[PDB]
Formats: structure tokens, C-alpha cells, sequence
């Protein structure tokens, strides 16, 4: 089940708000679907656990949604530590794992 | 507190062999598995297997079936990872990380620092 | 108003007298139920079986909820208003069901603040502090058996069989809960379901529930074993698998005014056979009415009758002229079989038909004699002090009423018949008979 | 006195007959049940949980006690004298339960010597030793849970999940015994109580309390099913938590002269429709007497029925008429169902409605043709060796009887209906049309 | 063709119309249950107690051999000829399913070949290869306890206890097994027992035994509630204990031209007091017909009734004639209880008795007054928008039909009593009057 | 046979500490528990407090929540009772008595041979 | 929940029965009632354990029987060595654990 | 494999005492039992008794009650046989046994090789 | 319950088929009996488990039947390895042990 995200690379301005999308294969349960985040020099930490639910820690500015095949991920106003790399992941068991391509974003 | 330490890096001529430790800490070692995780050229992820830390049974994914074998110490809580027969395409970074499950869902919460292998 | 002593030659006793007594004023409680167990501590190796637990239990609890979203949608606040356009057919009892439910809307919404605290509970029992004045108990189903017997053993034994023990157990489980809450399930709005079948869902331990609630009344028994504690379904939850229950604990009053009288049959001889007297055994008495009532669905006790409903039905004209004196209009039934009662006690005082038992005096060691134009006899201290019935020794008391007893009789009523392809065959004669005098009429 | 040959032609085809048993000369055994286990072993960390299973069982256990102080205090030894004037209301059966329950106070005084011993049992099973030739048996409620699960895991596990899993095992257990010994029990003096019933104070375990008391009988299973093992209290301890229990064995006698014949329905096409013929579907004949019989509670086996009471139900005159030969006045009804028996097979003759059904002869390869006079055709192998009905091959004997059945008719009798409403609505048209007539009479 | 609007005035408002189906179409699957377990680990210090087991258990399990010999014996192929001589006396269920066990004789001798490889399991669950294209599943009584509890504490507490832990859980197996494969088992040869019954040799687990056949209907969860499912015995071994059992899957189909009709009751006012009507509640109407349905034996869902047989009974003329709108046939009964059901909602319109409840509109703020004239009153928003009953607000709809309801009248039959005791009460009063009239005749 | 035998007699100054000894023969350690009493001056008997013996946790009465403490040594079988801010007040004798419980009624079987501390 | 024994000194003659008493504060159930004897230079030692049942090896003279708030400690005859202190006890869980005073026997 | 040693041919005066010896291999030693089996000048064979191995008690039959003992060492699976005060005609040979049972029937799966006595 | 054996002793020609005998004192179930062989200077092994179940190993050309108090051993064809001592065993218990008396068997 391949992963594919649109946003290859994306910029924006402090204050501004920004959608990364996250498509699918085929149908995935709502249930199955996870974000992670990665800086530069560092290992990938969780975000998303699920379709809506957050993280541990993780403010509530981030945003997801999404059902079927098509799932997205919102960001209410950036700021400046926001400078990460974004994954979209599914895992429905322990042989079906498959992690997304990535977004990348800048600031203006 | 939790946290895991990997070796430091590596360099290794095409048809050597290779072994990477990953220690463990602040935590009940036999209450969960082990993942590995491979993070070639281009920022890709890919997951490798898992490894049961109460019978030391692995498991092994569809590309990886051939030149990798984990093995585990439960006295000094390590595990390892060997790569036999090394070639160009070898060149990557890898993670041990751990795994959660309560009955509702699957996570990673925690991560190595990484440890990176070069092939020449 | 009823004529004990006609009805005595006839072969019916009066026995104890009872009060009646109904259920009302219910208060309210609510509990929290979850149906799914927590693994964190045996997590390597428990395989796929949590989720197709998941798949089969999602399946059992989706029709609920749909059956609940309908008076969710069409009821709001304007003392509440429906649509009853929307509604389309509903009864009296739906409809109060469904103010019940609306009631408990602000309740619901308190408690589903806790998502978060409810999802991450790994006891049997744990108690939940919804605001600083009140509190909410969450039970879980198979928690215990997980912590007690699994844990401890999971590094002794292959975790292949735990695998097979834990789909065993899910697996019983879910064929004990089927039996409630399957397709029998038509119509949850209503409140008649008791507590003990709701317990069903926690292994069948409402013990433990109502002692956790701390139920402090001395009716508690009589209240339990009456079916007078039910319990209502306000809210299903999906995605954590829990639901919401509430309890109603009712007080039971006094009927004025009212009590009910107990009859003992006897067999009696007329010609040169046994006969008994068929009429009802349970006679209800409130004002200066008589009335039946089936005491089927009520709870005999020593002192009263406790229902959770009023059951009483009509009385034909007939029974009541028998019931009052007129013993000439009351039906009989011939005996055949060999195990009847022939004797009765009452307050002292011996009813026996001594034509087919035993009747000597044991003071004066002399037979007692019954003639042929007898039913019954009285036997009293005045003539027998101290009679023996076989192998008892009795001594008696003095009888309150006529001195003549023994010395008048009375009338009889026709015979009858009780069996169901009886009953069918009497019809059809009678049918044949009346056709045949209405032939003869034109 | 049957008329087998009429019955046929309505539809009634004989089967298989059957004796007729009753128990009779019980004998006696005696036993003790301990209700509170022992946790001797796992006192440091119980908690509080024993001293309020203590008061809540105090609280079922004292109302028998009290019922059962009743008949103790007036009966004496004079052949036993009793008080009727103190006892005021009573039956014979709660009289023959109270001589029999003075019959074992010697028992129950020898047996309570031992209360020290009783009371310091640990085991499940305990054999105690009353007398030197007489031996007595001690039965524990949870011990061996508790022996085996709690004790050995108690050093890998916190008190506090073990002090939860023990007052859950206690709730459970009060749980399953609330529905026997409660309120449910008013009259205790009685011994009708079956074994199965009393087992719920060790669980339901009554096979392994059968195997100890070393049951040595070859209808053990007939006795087993027909419920036919009672027992009785005799003794509550308040202090101790245990209590006494009388066993009762009895015996089947055979009753001479006496048997059961059951008959087999098939429906039978008269104008153009099926009906069936509605009669009662089990006959006893004893001596030359016919009656009726609830067979519902009795036992049903191959060869015989066994019963633990005498059943008999009278029966009306035209009922004995029809079963003689007089089908002339035996009801019937319509059939509107597709699911009915249309032939059957007795002592290898076949009797068969061919209207609906196919028949053909497969020795000769023709069909089996049914005029519209004919009610059912008797099939034999006089005309056809052996015959298809479908996709079974059967082959057929001899008839004996008369040689000509297939041409003689006979009289059919008027149609009913057996619905209760059905059953009011004639009852109302018949009560009509008898006032019309009495008003053209007057 | 029924009259609702007439009907209405009575009490008998329509409600949700359901369809027809029945079930069809089986398909056959083979399992094997193994009644012994394995104590190969723990065979030191068992006991005895094994071989007592084995004799408990063979006496048992010898009849149902004997009782199935009997169709072995003489059925042979030829389309599969029978001996009807020997069998003597059969119905035509019994035969049908005499056929049936000989289909099935090819799948058993092919499993039975595999002796060696069933008895060496030892586990709960075991899948055997009997052909390249075919296995079969082997469940086991008791394995999943001995391998999970008695093993691992076998070396914490001496043994003399392990035996009586193992004794004691035998004999609570032994307990359960005797209400459904004891005495009451009088006729194997049929296949109308349920998998329900069945799963008891299992522990009652039915769950686990449909799982792993790999049910694939969206209808199993009405099949299961309907007991469309069953099994039957086909093979019976005394010498390594196990069973064969053949389980049928049928299909779901519906009835075409028909439906289901209900009618809710609702109490009226005819002289200064309430009535009942007394009609069936549930109508059956197929093509053109109308008869009864004893809905007792079927599922009732929200859109359909599912039943295992066709149960149409017939209904008399007269209550066929008071359905399609003579309201003088139909009985009706005095009220005397408090709890009965006084309004309904039926297509937004509001049926109910004003004179025994409270009714005034909400719109206009004034009481609504039913004459004594009125059995009922018809309310919707031509007249009063938004009414009240109580502490609930209703909005209504628009009633389709005569503009007039209330100002036209009705007729009404006679009263009726329907308590069991009553029946025979009146049965005899009309026979007295009928006689007497007959000798003024003479 | 089931015996415990404590520490002698010993004399303190008011300001120092004391440690005391209950060591247990004959008898399975681990099944039951261990309470203290102090006798005063005019022969009052006091209840102090208790010991479980198999997790470790003591429990003290109203009067004794500040200045008293418990422990264990399990290896010889010993429990210990520490006091500090000895007073004239304190001077009393001490014993230490063994728990018995079977589900009817609770007792202290066995006692010591006590123990007198002298504060001046 | 005080427990008061009247007599704080008695003194008996040998052959002479004795009754001793003991009061209470408040009411107390029959089943949490225990006495205990002790004598100079030695521990307490357990007498009887409920309101009438004897300790093991206690001999068959001592008779004791109390209801409510009053109970008493009868001996049918006294002897040498019964110079000893008996105290009554009331145990009803772990936190409530009281003591009695104490009452001496003499002899003439 | 499965397997098991004995001791070899001893030869003794009347009077004294002999202890036999049998190890055993290749299997769990605490999941089976241990028979002891005689055969006697004449070829015929007779049946002493059997030792548990999770307890250690034996079980004699009653020709062999007063003269005959078993004993265990588990540390090293050896089971061992003594007779005291030998006479002429203890002069056979012994065999040890190992017992085989499932719930249907039993059975000596594995024997030794045997030991020859002769008292003279 | 001893067992006796009727032939002491047996000689037979190759190819030819022989049978033995095992009666019993008192009534066997068939479940309780086996049969054991044994060869010159080694010990005893199974043969048959029951009173037809043949063993792990054992050629199909031996056959065991009997029922009540008499047993029987057939051998359809011998060969020269055949040269061996049998015994018929019960055993219902660990008490209830009783061996044969044994047969041996010659080949001319
Ligand atoms: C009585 O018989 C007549 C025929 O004479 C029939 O029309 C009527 O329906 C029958 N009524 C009853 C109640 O059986
Ligand atoms: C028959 O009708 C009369 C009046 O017509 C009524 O008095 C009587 O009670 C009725 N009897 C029955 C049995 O319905």
C-alpha cells in the first residue's frame, strides 16, 4: 500500500496556516493512520497517534483530518521552531507497516 | 529515565561484515520488542523486523531475508543487529527504536540516535 | 364478606391473611461499563485476536446506537418538546422512555469529559472523581482473570497457548453476552429491564455492583427478588467501547385498605366418590370489592404480597354468589388420582373425611364414624381432646361458631371437566345440542 | 378395549406401549456442608472483606432458623405428640415434614459433638468419624480455589489484587446462591427439594456429593432425571456457618395391570382439504378403566415411564365413546400449515394420504391413484411388494386384519377451533343465540 | 382488505407492517469432539481417578450406539432401499432422517482412518489433513485447563491435592453433560438439536466452534438467535471416546405476497367505565387469506419475522368478519387494574381516552372535553397544533381520511371474561340453562 | 518449638536513640505478623502498632505516628523497633507478639520475654 | 471504647468462687471479646478467646458470659496458683485494639 | 537418546548389604516414574514397586516389605536399590523400568541392561 | 490372578503359522492385557499394548485375540529371527502386576 504526498516542498510566513495532504493505495481505516515528525540531526518522534487524536505533549495548534483514501494535516499558525519534516505512516498489523515519501517546510 | 544508546559509526570495505549493539535502559527489558528501521540516501524509511525479547524469536521482512540476523543478550539488556556479505548499496542509517501497544493502537515512542554505516 | 363457615363443608380452609404492597419513588444513579481489557503487560506475543474481538464486538454494538439516535435527533428543550411528525408510531411507555433519556443528557455530558482517564483503567474497580461533590465507579470485564492467572504464568509456558487461552476466554465471554444483548435487543428506550440481566455484561456479579453503590435500605431483599431494580442505556460509545448505564432504586408502600385472603382445598365425599371444589386459591379483597389476580408474577411472603405492578383482573357474577354463601352454584371436579390432601388444621380446630382415612380417638381409644349424608367432619376438644391421624398424635382446640355442625348439611353444584380437548368436546356438544333445538323451533 | 381399526381411518395409527413406575421406600444419609472457607494460610493481607461476607450471610442464614424454630419447640415424645393449638395453621404435608424432621434430632445431637473438628477443616472433602461404626462427610464451599490459585501466586502479586480477587469470588458465590436459599424459601419444613437445587450450596456439584455417598443402584440415572432424590434441612448453626442435610434414596415399583399407549396423528383429506383429528395423543389403561394423564411430568424413556406421582385425570364420557368405535362424534380440525406429517409406518404397513403426496409402486413402475371417497389407502405387500415416496425405497409386510379396509368408509364429526380468543368468540355466539331462543321460548 | 378507520374507534391502532421468511438450503460440514483429555505431563500422581471416568463415562455413552445400530443395520443401497419389517414402527421425521445418516457414511469412513492421529492430541484446538483437498478440526473437553493451571503448580504443592483439584474438575464437566446428551436423549436419529445444545460437550462455547469454520453470511446473526442452526451424530466410538457431528448452514428466504400486520390496544369509555378489546394481535395476510401466527416461536425484528417453520393456524368466520369492519362480533372486557395504556401515536396523529386523562392545547392554552357519547377522540393540527399530556410536549400531523371522525358513532359487541377458572364457570351455566329449556320442549 | 527471644535491658540519656530486636524460631516467618505493645508504668497495656511481614509495611497507632519505626530483616528472620528523643516518659517495658488469624477471630498466641529501657 | 473493671483488687479464700466484671463504653458485639491472665515476671497469656469459648490447655473452671455492655469472669474454685492479673480485651479490626485495667487476686 | 546404565555383576557373603545404582539420560528425569523388576533362577519375572521421582516416596509389594529400600539423588538422575541382610536366595538378576502412561493404558517403554547378584 | 500358559515350549518350520495360548484365573478386561518378547541376554520389550493394538516398530504378521479368561497369539508366517521368549501381562493398576509364565519357540 503505497503512501503518496503531494506537498514535496512548502514555504510560508509566521502567523500563516498551511495543509500538507496524505493519499493512499487503497482504503485505510481510520484507525491505522499516524504522523510523525523529524528534525534535522534527530530520530523521528510521534505527533498523531490517530486520525484526530494528538500526542503526548504536542500543542494544540496541529490539526488532522481526513477519511477514506484522502487524509490531510493542518496547521493553525507556524511559528519558528516548525521547521521539521512531516510523515504520514499506516500500520495495521506487524507485517503491514509502510511509511510515507515526506514533506519538508521553510520559513519565509 | 527511558533512553537508548546505539554504537558510533563505521567504515567497512565491500564483502566484510558488520555488527551493530543497541543498550537499554530505565525500563522492564523483557516487557517489550525491539524494531529496526533503515533510513537510506533521499531520506526514505523503511522497517526491517522485529525481534521478541521474551523467546529471542525474529522476524524478518519481504527485502530482508537473505544477509540479516538479529541476536539478543538479556543479561546486559543489548540487542544486535549482523550484516553479512556488505556491498554499495549497504550505505544508510539505521535505528533501534521500541514498541507500544495497549490494546487500541500501535507507536514508536522512543528512538536511538542512529548509527551510520559506509560502504567503500 | 366471604361465608367461612358454608365454605368449609365444601372443603375449603381459610389459611393466612396478607397485606399488598407496590413499588414507587425511584432515585437515580450512574455507572460506567467497559467492555474491553487492557494488555499493556502481555503485549509481545498476543497475536491478532484483539482485533477481530474488536470486529465482532463493533457489529453487536452499532444497532444500539442506531436505535438510540432517534429520539436523540427529534426531542429538544422549549416541559420538553418532540416531533412527533418525525416520530411517526410510538406508544405511552416510548414516549416516557424517551423524557427519561432526555433527562439525563446534562449527566452523560459530565461524564464523557473523561475520555482519556477512562481509557487508561487497568482494575476491575476504580473510582473516578467527575467533580469535587461526586464520583462515577468504572467496572471492567475480564481485567481480573488478565492480572491474576496470564500475567504471572507468561514466563513459564509457551505464549502460544496464552494466545489460545485468551481467545478462549474472549470467545466465552462474547457467548455469554450474546444472550442479552443480540438481536433480542428491539426496543432499548424502555426502562423494564431488570439489573440483573444487565449484570450479564460484567460476568453476572450484580453483588458486587450493588454493594460498590452502597444500597442502604432493610427492603433491599424483597426489593431485589421482586424484579423492582431496572436499569436504563443512555449512551454508546464506538471508538472506546463503553457504555453508560443508569439504576433506579424504588420504595415500596402500602396499599390501604386492602388485603388478601388464602383458601386450603379438601377432598370431600358425596355419593360414593371423592370430589374437590374448583375456585381460586387467591382471593383479593380492597374497599368492599372482590376481584382475581394472577399472584404468578408477584413474590409471596409470610406477612404481604410485593408486586412491582397492579394485577388485578374482573370476576365473574356467578363466583362471586358462590364466594358469599351460595354454595349451590359453585363447580366440582372427581378425583382419580391417589395423592390428595384429606385433612386441614385451622387455628386448632381438624377438617378430615375420615371415609377414606383412619379417625379414632385416642382419650377414649374409640373409632370415629362418618355416615353417608356427610362431607366433613369438625373434631374439637369438646368430644375428641386428643385424636390420632395414622402416626401423629394432635391435640385440639374449641371451635368458634355453630354447635350444630355436624348436624346440618347443604347443597352441591354440578360436575365438571378441565382438560383442553374436554373443553373442546363439551363445545361441540352443546354447538350440536343448541342447532338441534333451534331445528326443532322453526 | 381400543378399537384400532376405526381409530386408523381418522388418522390415529398405534405406536409403542409402555409400562408404569412409581418411587416408594426411601432411606436415609446424612451430610454437612460448610459455608465459610479457611484462609489460614493467607491471613496477613485479607482485609476486611470476611467480616462483611460474615454479615450478610447472617442475614440470609437466620430467617430459616427462625421458620424452623416453629415445629421444635411443639413437638414432643408422648406415636409423637404435637400441639396444634400453638401451631394454629398447618397442612398434612407440613405435619408429615415436622414428624419427620423430630425423627432425626438424635442424628443431629450426635453429629453436633464434633463442632471443633467441623470448624477446623481445610480441605474440600473430609472424612469425619462420628462413631465407631458410623461415619459423617464434610463439604467446604471455595476451599480448593483458594488452596490452589491464591496461595501459590500470593508472593508474585500485591495483596491488594488478591483482596479484590477474593471478595469477587465471594460476590460470585453469593450471587449464584441468592436464587435458591433467598426470600424464594418460605416453607423450609417441607421435603420436596431436589438434590439438583441443594448442590447450589457447593456449587452444583452434586455428581461428585452422589460418588462420595456411594450411590449402589442400577436405576440410578432414571432416579437421577425424574427427579426423584430429595433432601432436607434439619440444622442451621448462626456461630459456625454450617448447616445439616437429610438424603432420601428411594425405590421404583412397577404398578401391575397397568400400561400406556401412544398413538400417532397423520393427516386426512375429506371434501377438498386436510384435516387432523384432535384427541388426547397418551392413553393409561389400568385394570379396564381409561383416563387421562399429564405425561409433562414424568419421564419418558423406551420402555417404560417413570413418575414420582400418580398423574391420573379423569376424562369425559364422549372421549371414551370415540376411542371404542364411535367416530362418529371425534372432533377435528383444519390444516393451513404446510409442515404436517402425511404417512406413517406400523409393524411394516404403511398408511399414506396420496392426495398430497406421490405414490407409486416400484415393482410394477405405476402410481398409486386415491378416489375423493377415500380418507387414507393401506398399503401392503399383498398389491404392492415394495413402494417409493420420494427418494426412499421401502419394503412392506402383511396386514393383518380385515381384507377389505379399502372399501369401507366410515363417519366423520363436526370441526372445531382450539384458539383462546377463537375459544371466547364461540362462547359469546353461543351465549347469543341460546338468549334468542329463550326469548322465543318466553 | 382491513378497516382501520373503523377499528380505530375501538381501540386498535395500526402499526409497523414486517415481512415473511423462512430458512432453506442447508449446507453440511464435518467436525470431531474428543471427550478425554491428556495427562501425559502430569501422569505420576494422578490417581485413579481416570478409570473411574472412563466407567461414568462408557454407561453413558453406550445407549445413543444402541439406539443408532437399529438404522445401520438395515439400510442398504439399492435411491437407498430400506427394510420396513424390521424396523416395525417409525414416523415419517425418522425415516427422513434415516436417509440422511447414510449420505453421510462415505465422510466418516474416510475420517475414521486417521484413529491413531485423533487420539494423541493435546491441544484445545487441533486441524488434521485428512485428504490433500479436506481437513478436519478435533476439540477437546477439558485440555486448555490441565495445560495452563494444574502443569505449571504441579512442583509448588504436593500432589495429594492436584488429585482432588483434577477429581473435582471432572465431576463439575460430568454435571453439565447429563441435561442434554442423559436419558432426556431418547431419539439421536434426528436432526432438529441446535448447535447451542451441542457446544455443552465443549463447555457451551459455540462462539469458538462457528469462528474456525469460517462462517461467511451477513444473516448469521438472525440465524443464530432463530435456531436455523443444527447438528447431527453420526458416529459414536467406546473404546477412544469421540464423536462425529455433522453441522447445517441454511439460507434465508422470503415469502412472497405476504405480510405481517400489527395493532396496538388502547383502553375506551362505553357507559362509565373502560374497555379492552380482545383480538390477536399479530394478522397474517398471504394472496388473499387471513389467518393467525403463533409469533411466540419466531424472531421479531424491526423489519422482518424470521421463523424456522410455517405456523399459520386457521381462524373463524366470525372474527374474519369483525377485521374487515362489523365492530359487533368483536368482545371486549371491563378494566379494573390502574396500569394500562390510555393514548397512541399513529402518522403523527393522537388517539386517546380524555376522560381518564388530562388534555388541553398548548396553542390556545384551554382543556379539550370528550363527551359521554365518545369512545375516543382523533387530534391533530386542523384542530389543535401543539397539545399536552402531562410533562410532555407534542407536535402533530395531518390526519388522511373522513373529515368527520368525531362526530359519527359505532356499534359494540358483549362482554366477555377470560380468566382460566371463569371458563369453567361459565361453560356450566350455559349447560343448565340449555337443559332446562329442552324440558320444557319435551 | 515456637520461640522469640529480644535484645536485654539497656540504659539511655534523654536526646539519644534506642534499637530493640524480636527474633522468631520453629515456624514459618513469612505467614503471619508481628505487633508490639508497651506496658507503662502502673501496668497499662498499650497497642503501638504492627509489621507485615511479607511486603514490609508498617503501620502505627494515633500515639506513636512521629518518633517510632519499624524494619525488617528477613535473611535471620529479625524485626527491629527504633525510638529517638528518648524521655523519663518513655521508660517502660516493650514486647513483641506473633498474629494469629484463621477467619473467626484474631489472637496473639506467643509473646516475648520483653524488654525494659531506662531514660535519665 | 474504654473498657472499666470495677474490682482493682480482690482476695479469696481456697475453695471460695469468684466473679470478676468488666464494663464498656459503648456496645460491643460478643464475638470481639477475649481476656488474658499474666503473672509476676512473665507475659500475658491468652485465657479464653470469645465470650464463653476456652483457650487451648485452659482448664475447665473458668466460666465466662456477658451480653451488651456488661460481661463478667467467673471461677467455680479457685486454688494456689491462681494469683495472677486478668484483663479483658476488645479486638474488632486491626485500628481498634483496646485494653482493660487490670484486676489482682489474692489469697487468704 | 533415551537410555539407561546400570551398575555391573557384584558378588557378596550372606549378611552383608548391597546398593544397586541406575542412571538415566536423554529425557526429563522429573516427568517419569522408576519400576524395579526381578528375575529369579527359572526365568520368571516378578514386580517390586516403583519410586516417585517428584517426592521420593516408594512403594513396596508385599513379598518385598521389610528388606528393600529406594532412595533418589536428583542432582545427578540416579535412583538407587539396597537390600539388607542377603541370603541364598536373593541370587537373581534386577532390572530397572520406566514407566509410560498417557490416560489409556500403561506400559515399561525402556529397560536396562540388568545386574547380576550372587551371595554364596 | 496368576496366568499360565499352555505351551511350555514350541517348534516350527519356516513359513508354517503357530499359535499360543494365555488363560486366566479369574475375568480380564480386554484393556489390561499385553505381551512382552524377549531374545537371549538382553532385556524384555512391548509387543503388543492391548489385546490387539500392535506396538511402534512390530511387523504386521503378528496377531492378538481373546476375550473373557482366554487369550491367544498367532503368527502368520515365521522367520528365523522368531526365536524368542513371550509373556502375557496384566496390569489394572499399580497394586494389580502379574507376568506370565513365558513360551519358547524353536525352529526346526
Ligand atoms: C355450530 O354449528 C353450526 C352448524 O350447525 C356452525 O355454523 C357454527 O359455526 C357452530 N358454532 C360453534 C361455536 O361451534
Ligand atoms: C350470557 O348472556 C347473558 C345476558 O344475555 C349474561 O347475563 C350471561 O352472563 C352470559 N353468560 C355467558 C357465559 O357469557
Amino acid at each position: 500500500n503505497v503512501l503518496t504526498q503531494s506537498p514535496t516542498i512548502m514555504a510560508a510566513s509566521l502567523g500563516q496556516k498551511v495543509t500538507m495532504t496524505c493519499s493512499a493505495n487503497s482504503s485505510v481505516s481510520s484507525s491505522y493512520l499516524h504522523w510523525y515528525h523529524q528534525k534535522s540531526g534527530a530520530s523521528p518522534k510521534p505527533l498523531i497517534h490517530r486520525t484526530s487524536n494528538l500526542a503526548s505533549g504536542v500543542p494544540a495548534r496541529f490539526i488532522g483530518s481526513g477519511s477514506g483514501t484522502s487524509f490531510s494535516l493542518t496547521i493553525s499558525s507556524v511559528e519558528a521552531e516548525d521547521d521539521a519534516t512531516y510523515y504520514c505512516q499506516q500500520w495495521s498489523g506487524y507485517p503491514f507497516i509502510t511509511f510515507g515519501s515526506g514533506t519538508k517546510l521553510e520559513i519565509k | 529515565q527511558i533512553q537508548l544508546v546505539q554504537s558510533g559509526p563505521e567504515l567497512k570495505k565491500p564483502g566484510e561484515t558488520v555488527k551493530i549493539s543497541c543498550k537499554a535502559s530505565g525500563y522492564t527489558f523483557r516487557n517489550y520488542g525491539v524494531n529496526w528501521v533503515k533510513q537510506g540516501p533521499g531520506k526514505d524509511l523503511k522497517w526491517m523486523g522485529w525481534i521478541n525479547t521474551l523467546n529471542g524469536e525474529p522476524t524478518y521482512a519481504d527485502d530482508f531475508k537473505r544477509r540479516f540476523a538479529f541476536s539478543l543478550e538479556t543479561s546486559a539488556t543489548t540487542a544486535f543487529l549482523q550484516i553479512n556479505n556488505l556491498k554499495n548499496e549497504d550505505t544508510a542509517t539505521y535505528f533501534c527504536a521500541r514498541t507500544f501497544y495497549d490494546g487500541y493502537y500501535y507507536a514508536m515512542d522512543y528512538w536511538g540516535q542512529g548509527t551510520s554505516v559506509t560502504v567503500s | 364478606i366471604l361465608h367461612y363457615e358454608k365454605l368449609s363443608k365444601i372443603g375449603l380452609v381459610k389459611g393466612v391473611t396478607r397485606k399488598y404492597k407496590i413499588k414507587s419513588n425511584p432515585l437515580t444513579k450512574d455507572i460506567v461499563i467497559k467492555m474491553i481489557p487492557n494488555v499493556s503487560n502481555m503485549s509481545q506475543c498476543t497475536g491478532s485476536v484483539m482485533e477481530n474481538y474488536k470486529t465482532r464486538l463493533n457489529g453487536i454494538l452499532t444497532p444500539i446506537k442506531g436505535a438510540l439516535e432517534i429520539y436523540k435527533n427529534n426531542t429538544h428543550d422549549c416541559g420538553v418538546c418532540m416531533a412527533g411528525v418525525a416520530i411517526g408510531i410510538a406508544t405511552a411507555a416510548q414516549i416516557t422512555a424517551g423524557v427519561a433519556l432526555y433527562e439525563a443528557m446534562k449527566n452523560a455530558d459530565n461524564i464523557n469529559k473523561l475520555k482519556s482517564s477512562i481509557e487508561s483503567t487497568n482494575e476491575a474497580v476504580v473510582k473516578l472523581q467527575e467533580t469535587a461533590e461526586k464520583t462515577v465507579y468504572v467496572f471492567t470485564a475480564l481485567q481480573d482473570y488478565i492480572n491474576t492467572n496470564l500475567v504471572p504464568t507468561i514466563d513459564k509456558i509457551p505464549c502460544k497457548q496464552t494466545e489460545l487461552s485468551l481467545d478462549l476466554a474472549l470467545s466465552k465471554y462474547l457467548s455469554d453476552l450474546l444472550f442479552v444483548f443480540g438481536p433480542n435487543l428491539q426496543d432499548p428506550v424502555s426502562n423494564s429491564m431488570t439489573i440483573q440481566a444487565i449484570s450479564q455484561a460484567f460476568g453476572g456479579n450484580y453483588e458486587t455492583l450493588l454493594r460498590t453503590l452502597g444500597y442502604a435500605t432493610e427492603d433491599f431483599d424483597d426489593l431485589l427478588e421482586s424484579d423492582s431494580i431496572t436499569g436504563q442505556i443512555i449512551y454508546v460509545d464506538l471508538s472506546s467501547y463503553y457504555i453508560i448505564v443508569r439504576v433506579y432504586f424504588p420504595i415500596l408502600t402500602e396499599i390501604q385498605q386492602a388485603y388478601i385472603q388464602e383458601l386450603l382445598p379438601v377432598s370431600f365425599n358425596n355419593d360414593n366418590s371423592e370430589w374437590i371444589s374448583i375456585v381460586p386459591n387467591f382471593i383479593l379483597v380492597r374497599n368492599t370489592l372482590i376481584s382475581n389476580i394472577e399472584i404468578g408474577f408477584c413474590l409471596i411472603t409470610k406477612r404481604s404480597v410485593i408486586c412491582n405492578q397492579d394485577y388485578a383482573t374482573p370476576m365473574t357474577n356467578n363466583m362471586r354468589e358462590c364466594l358469599t354463601g351460595s354454595t349451590e352454584k359453585c363447580p366440582r371436579e372427581l378425583v382419580v388420582s391417589s395423592h390428595v390432601p384429606r385433612f386441614a388444621l385451622s387455628n386448632g380446630v381438624l377438617f378430615a373425611n375420615c371415609i377414606s382415612v383412619t379417625c379414632q380417638c385416642q382419650t377414649t381409644g374409640r373409632a370415629i364414624s362418618q355416615s353417608g349424608e356427610q362431607t366433613l367432619l369438625m373434631i374439637d376438644n369438646t368430644t375428641c381432646p386428643t385424636a390420632v391421624l395414622g402416626n401423629v398424635i394432635i391435640s385440639l382446640g374449641k371451635y368458634l361458631g355453630s354447635v350444630n355442625y355436624n348436624s346440618e348439611g347443604i347443597a352441591i353444584g354440578p360436575p365438571v371437566f378441565t382438560d383442553k380437548v374436554d373443553i373442546s368436546s363439551q363445545i361441540s356438544s352443546m354447538n350440536q345440542s343448541l342447532q338441534q333445538s333451534k331445528d326443532y323451533i322453526k
